[PDB]
């Protein structure tokens, strides 16, 4: 039955949702020049 | 450090052998050994101390009015240690995305 796909799809989400919410966090820890460059060297 | 140095140098000649000198004379106990410290210690290591006084004595004299041998007194280096603070602040957020990637795991 579908069953085993939509409990794989549900499982592709979460992991989904945390790698999304791993990337927001990676955004902002990623900028890190923007706000400082005006006095970078 | 030629500055330093010279102080230094100063220091380690303070306390000359002539303040001890005092029991040179008297080293003639024998006859009518180590007779030699009551000639080049006797008063030509004050001497000596006293013209290196003197030429210490006699420098630029730069400070003539106000502040003389400033250099930091300014600028990045403030910024410096802020740089230092970008970098701690790099470090924590590269904690917090490790952090993130474990719970990912």
């Amino acid at each position: 039955e579908r069953r085993e796909i939509a409990e794989v799809n549900k499982k592709l989400k979460q992991k989904n949702q945390q790698l999304k919410q791993i990337m927001d966090q990676l955004r902002n820890l990623i900028w890190d020049i923007n706000a400082m460059l005006a006095m970078r060297n | 450090n030629e500055r330093l140095r010279a102080l230094e140098d100063i220091e380690r000649e303070i306390g000359a052998i002539l303040q001890n000198a005092g029991t040179v004379i008297l080293e003639l106990s024998k006859e009518k050994r180590l007779l030699d410290r009551q000639a080049a210690a006797f008063t030509a290591s004050v001497q000596h101390v006293e013209a290196e006084l003197s030429a210490q004595i006699r420098y630029l004299t730069q400070v003539a009015t106000g502040q003389p041998h400033e250099g930091s007194s300014y600028s990045s280096r403030k910024d410096c240690q802020m740089a230092l603070k970008r970098v701690d602040y790099a470090r924590l957020k590269l904690s917090d995305v490790a952090r993130t990637c474990e719970q990912m795991l």
